[PDB]
């Protein structure tokens, strides 16, 4: 890790609001699509 | 009244035996055609992998 880095690592959390329901809904839709294929 | 009846009576046992054997054969054929069909379903690991790719990870 030699060399002074320009920035301090911070969590990549930028989508502060990401409802669990939407994520599981998208997972379901992808799962359904793959199953149908 | 005498002859045909006697010969029918003589026939009865063999025919009964053969028909019993035939019914047993039918049952045996019915049993022999039964096979359990194990179905295969898409592994969920691939679904999880595709979910990860969609996240751009």
């Amino acid at each position: 890790i030699s060399g002074v880095s320009p920035l301090l690592y911070f969590p990549p959390t930028t989508t502060s609001t990401t409802n669990r329901e939407d994520q599981i809904n998208k997972n379901t839709n992808i799962a359904i699509q793959m199953i149908k294929r | 009244d005498i002859m045909v009846p006697s010969f029918v009576y003589n026939k009865l046992p063999v025919i009964h035996f053969l028909q019993e054997k035939r019914a047993e054969q039918k049952l045996r054929r019915v049993l022999d055609e039964t096979y359990t069909e194990w179905t295969e379903e898409l592994d969920q690991a691939h679904v999880t992998d595709a979910i990860t790719r969609s996240l751009n990870i």
